[PDB]
């Protein structure tokens, strides 16, 4: 009980660090991060992996630089969502102009 | 208004796929209280059409 | 027997259909709309089968019957039914009608079902006979209505001769007959007499004959949409054999497009075919629904053979499936296409390349394309890289294929040029839809 | 609570004997010979020495036979008596019951038949769902395609009409365990994820075996985001979990992107799904499926990432991980471009705006051949 | 694009509704 | 309108089938176990 609950917050204590370190800059070294937080590169390699991926905080981590880039994620642009529902709205209604067409 | 005209596509499908055919001529003149079939359609189509039109060509 | 008895009641229907087509065909000559004939002509594929003798022996003393010299042309070259009991007299002419010349719409019509039932009776020379006259009674004949009639007769005639299996006699017929109908500025016609003539080009491989027809003609674009399917195949056939292969795909994909959703199981066979042989030349591998599907699932299934062969690239496999399913390709009229395929393997694999790998060293592309050494694939790496099948270039002073940096496409105009062929065309259809919208005179 | 008639167990043992490599197994046979002598399978039999070459045991065959005579003979004295005594309730029990020999005993025909002329006496909506039930066993036992469907379309049918929430649950599973062998998996996710916590069909499968099964499907199936709130914190899942640890080492694996014992704890995934009769034809499309969602979930985070990490991370070389990034990338399956004169990978995620245009134009396209082809109809 | 489809499709089903009603007054007459 | 011009010219499996999965190669763990032997050694 003492390891589980424990445990998650040595996990979460991580996270609330990471994004203290990485709030002013907009491309860091995964090497300098890892002085910051005092964990091994390899360490925060990962955890900052998760955090992309489970979309805790945006960026990409680029192996090649050895650098996190954050940055800002643009809306979904909801403009572009109704007219992608409405294309199919207006296929269904295409599709039952057909059966009246059938009547001919 | 892309929002707007969506609501109104879905009970032009709904309005359109019930296609009733229980007397269709009587089933037009019933269910008219400028409604979703064509007031409340390409009447948004118009003015989002004209809108972008006269905004683009200024644009250019 | 009860089936001749509902056959006569099919008669009497068809009678009634062609009473239908006949008082719709006179309808359209009064009703000063060609359009009504277009639907007696599509039930005339469903009213072409079910007839025998008695049909148009009932129909010919039905219909015309004037004393005309027609009864005489077409009453000996169909079987006459006997004293039958269910005389039914179905004359849609009474007196002054009979007494009136068939309207050339019509007796065409009526000829041309003695033209299907010839066909429909293997009688291609008394049709021949028939139909010439028909044509030679339509030949004269200058109506704008009858244009339609005659056209679904010119295929049948021309078909009729199809089964005549000399389509060089009515190579010049249909070329010049075409010719016809263009000083008309006639829509149908024009499109079903370019079809079956250009069917006698490749049915002969006059290719190069062929390509210069299409070249000069233009194919009405407000044509039937049976039509558009059929002379999209041929233009791809003769496309794709001219080595214009990128346009081969566009129109033959657009060609199956318009098949006619399920009726026709082997015009999607063919096109299929030479789809599936057109796109593995130009380096894509086809779709594998196609394979599956029921209709073309063992037809295709020659062509399925090989189009594993290109992706495995194992030639050895590829000249194996020649050898057995190749002659099978001739009879399909592909056999050239595959041949050309065979020195051509090399050129998806280098697409495969260029889409997966970015900077793949030369030397790389060798290992992995089989090719025997690294100089050999710099001609064929660049040949694709020159042939636009990829998008990449070569810097040959380290011997790394970068391929193109791509780009934020919705920033650049690509997006809105897509739209403009698309909003074009959506404006379009409304033109067209509310162009026609055939208010009928108020009545 | 339903009959265990037909064993799916049969099945899948005879299919093991079939595979190349256990058609020398000796432990399959007796128990496959096991069931057949206890349920007194003599038409099997003679289906598996045929398919099997095996030998059959005429003194077994003619007791046995002798046995399913006399049995048939009783259940046959039975039916007459019952006719001839009793009212509809005893004859179409004696039919159903009649039918449930004909089960036990191989005859795949029969039973099908039997059943069928059962169904068309029986009243009581609940007796005929179990007749239905009983058909759909039969077709999962011989794999009988177009009887699983047929069935199914009756079970559906018959529930809606009136059904009691106990045989829904069963046939939630049993239209899941269809759904596999027909490569449907997404749907198995969704007919699973549902009946895990009620799981009541214990004829077809073990209470281990359906939830291996779930978490086999549901990895497959369901993205990031819904594996973690149905699965990995789901409570049944986990706590059967800790009696099969090694399904929840492949589970947790992906989840905690711990890769390099993902793909080793593939490796026992892929032998298993060969083995088992209903995940054979597809152990194939698994084992890829799972590679792919562990390489485009790794990518997910690192925009490049040098394929010298991607190998020590997936505990592979660099050249495998080299040569399946590019049979993947051409399939279009993983987001990524190999750069192989620096090993390094480079991710091209279209933006959201990309790909909603992208859509735009492909689901617009769809629509716009429609109203082309449409349009051109009724305009004649 | 989308107000030009979605007039285009109205257009359409304008037509087949009329097609259907001059057809249908047309057989009806009879 | 068959086209009769142009004339009309086991494997009941429904589901979909893809490219790759025709592709003869040795099973994934024959694979990682020499994939991971021969990095192993």
């Amino acid at each position: 009980i003492i390891s589980t609950h424990l445990a998650k917050l040595y996990d979460n204590l991580l996270e609330q660090n990471l994004i203290r370190v990485i709030e002013p800059f907009s491309r860091v070294q995964i090497e300098h991060i890892s002085s910051l937080i005092k964990l091994s590169k390899a360490d925060v390699e990962r955890k900052l992996s998760q955090m992309i991926l489970d979309k805790k905080f945006h960026g990409i981590l680029d192996q090649g630089e050895g650098v996190l880039i954050i940055f800002d994620e643009p809306p979904v642009d909801k403009t572009y969502e109704a007219a992608l529902e409405t294309i199919q709205n207006m296929s269904k209604v295409v599709d039952s102009l057909y059966n009246k067409a059938k009547k001919l | 208004v892309v929002k707007e005209m969506l609501e109104l596509a879905k009970n032009y499908n709904k309005a359109v796929e019930e296609e009733d055919k229980m007397t269709p001529e009587q089933l037009a003149i019933k269910n008219v209280g400028k409604q979703d079939p064509k007031r409340h359609l390409e009447e948004h189509v118009d003015v989002l059409m004209t809108s972008n039109i006269v905004q683009c060509l200024a644009a250019m | 027997a009860a089936a001749e008895h509902s056959q006569r009641e099919l008669d009497t229907v068809t009678l009634e259909d062609i009473k239908e087509h006949v008082k719709q065909l006179e309808k359209a000559v009064s009703g000063k709309e060609p359009r009504f004939v277009l639907r007696a002509l599509r039930m005339l594929p469903s009213t072409s089968r079910r007839l025998n003798h008695y049909v148009l022996y009932k129909a010919v003393q039905g219909f015309f019957t004037s004393n005309n010299a027609t009864r005489d042309f077409l009453l000996p070259f169909l079987e006459e039914p006997m004293d039958t009991e269910a005389d039914l007299q179905f004359r849609p002419r009474t007196g002054k009608a009979a007494s009136t010349p068939l309207l050339p719409e019509v007796e065409a019509y009526l000829q041309l079902l003695v033209v299907i039932f010839m066909m429909n009776s293997k009688r291609y020379k008394e049709a021949q006979k028939i139909s010439d006259d028909l044509m030679q009674k339509i030949s004269t004949q200058n109506r704008r209505a009858l244009d339609l009639v005659a056209a679904k007769c010119y295929y049948y005639h021309a078909r009729v001769y199809e089964f005549l299996d000399k389509l060089d006699v009515v190579r010049s017929f249909l070329h010049a007959r075409l010719r016809t109908a263009t000083l008309r500025h006639d829509a149908d016609g024009q499109a079903t007499l370019l079809n079956l003539l250009l069917r006698n080009y490749l049915h002969y491989s006059l290719y190069d004959q062929a390509e210069k027809l299409v070249s000069k003609s233009v194919f009405p674009e407000q044509a039937n949409n049976n039509e558009w399917a059929r002379y999209l195949y041929y233009t791809g056939r003769i496309k794709a054999i001219q080595l214009e292969y990128s346009e081969a795909r566009r129109t033959m994909t657009n060609a199956l497009r318009k098949a006619p959703q399920h009726t026709a199981v082997g015009f999607k066979q063919t096109v299929h075919k030479l789809l599936i042989v057109v796109e593995l030349l130009l380096g894509e591998i086809p779709d594998r629904l196609q394979f599956r599907q029921p209709s073309l699932k063992r037809s295709l299934m020659p062509y399925f053979l090989l189009t594993q062969a290109v992706r495995t690239g194992n030639l050895a496999k590829f000249n194996q499936v020649l050898d057995q399913f190749g002659e099978k390709f001739q009879a399909d009229g592909t056999y050239t296409l595959i041949i050309r395929l065979r020195h051509n393997v090399i050129k998806t694999g280098v697409r495969m390349i260029s889409l997966s790998y970015s900077r793949i060293s030369l030397a790389d592309i060798a290992q992995k394309l089989q090719l025997d050494s690294p100089e050999d694939a710099e001609f064929i790496v660049a040949k694709a890289i020159r042939d636009g099948v990829i998008e990449a270039s070569i810097n040959h002073e380290k011997g790394y294929v970068q391929s193109k940096e791509m780009i934020d496409i919705y920033s650049t105009r690509e997006p809105q040029l897509a739209f403009h062929q698309r909003i074009s065309f959506c404006l379009d259809i409304h033109n067209m839809s509310v162009k026609a919208m055939r208010f009928p005179p108020k009545s | 609570g339903l009959p265990k008639n037909p064993d799916l167990r049969i099945a899948q043992l005879r299919f093991l004997l079939s595979l190349p490599e256990h058609r020398g197994d000796a432990a399959v046979r007796d128990e496959l010979m096991a069931a057949v002598r206890d349920n007194n399978m003599a038409p099997y039999y003679e289906a598996l020495c045929k398919s099997l070459d095996w030998q059959i045991d005429v003194d077994l065959l003619n007791k046995m036979k002798k046995a399913n005579e006399d049995e048939l003979k009783r259940l046959d004295e039975e039916l007459e008596d019952a006719e001839k005594n009793l009212g509809e309730s005893e004859i179409r029990d004696a039919m159903m019951a009649k039918a449930e020999y004909l089960c036990r005993i191989g005859d795949k025909e029969g039973a099908l038949t039997a059943f069928r002329k059962t169904y068309d006496k029986t009243v009581a909506l609940g007796h005929r769902l179990d007749i239905v039930f009983y058909l759909l066993r039969i077709g999962l036992f011989y794999m009988d395609n177009d009887l699983i469907t047929r069935n199914t379309e009756k079970a559906k049918s018959l529930i809606e009409e009136g059904g009691d929430w106990d045989r829904r649950n069963r046939l939630k599973v049993y239209q899941g365990l269809y759904c596999v062998a027909i490569r449907d998996f997404k749907q198995a996710a969704e007919l699973f994820l549902d009946t895990v916590s009620t799981f009541t069909s214990y004829e077809l499968m073990d209470y281990k075996t359906f939830v291996t099964y779930t978490v086999y499907v549901s990895m497959i199936a369901l993205e990031r985001p819904d594996l973690r709130e149905k699965v990995i914190k789901g409570a049944e899942i986990l706590e059967v979990l800790h009696s099969l640890p090694a399904v929840r080492q492949y589970l947790f694996s992906l989840y905690e992107c711990r890769y390099s014992v993902f793909f080793q704890s593939l490796a026992v995934v892929e032998q298993e799904m060969k083995k088992d009769w209903l995940f054979a034809p597809h152990y194939r499309y698994y084992v890829r499926e799972m590679r792919i969602h562990a390489y485009s979930q790794l990518l997910e985070s690192y925009r490049s990432l040098t394929l010298g990490y991607m190998a020590e991370a997936f505990g592979v070389g660099v050249e495998f991980i080299d040569q399946e990034l590019s049979r993947f990338i051409a399939a279009g399956r993983l987001h990524c471009k190999i750069d192989k004169v620096n090993e390094i990978v480079e991710t091209n995620r279209p933006d959201s705006k990309n790909w909603q245009y992208q859509e735009t134009i492909k689901k617009g396209d769809l629509l716009l051949n429609r109203v082309q082809k449409l349009s051109r109809v009724i305009n004649m | 694009y989308l107000a030009s489809l979605i007039r285009s499709v109205v257009a359409l089903h304008n037509l087949i509704n009329n097609k259907i009603a001059n057809r249908d007054a047309e057989k009806k007459e009879g | 309108d068959e086209f009769e011009e142009f004339p009309a010219e086991e494997d009941a499996h429904v589901w979909e089938d893809n490219w790759d999965d025709d592709n003869v190669e040795d099973d994934f763990s024959n694979q990682l176990r020499a994939e991971l032997e021969k990095h192993g050694y």
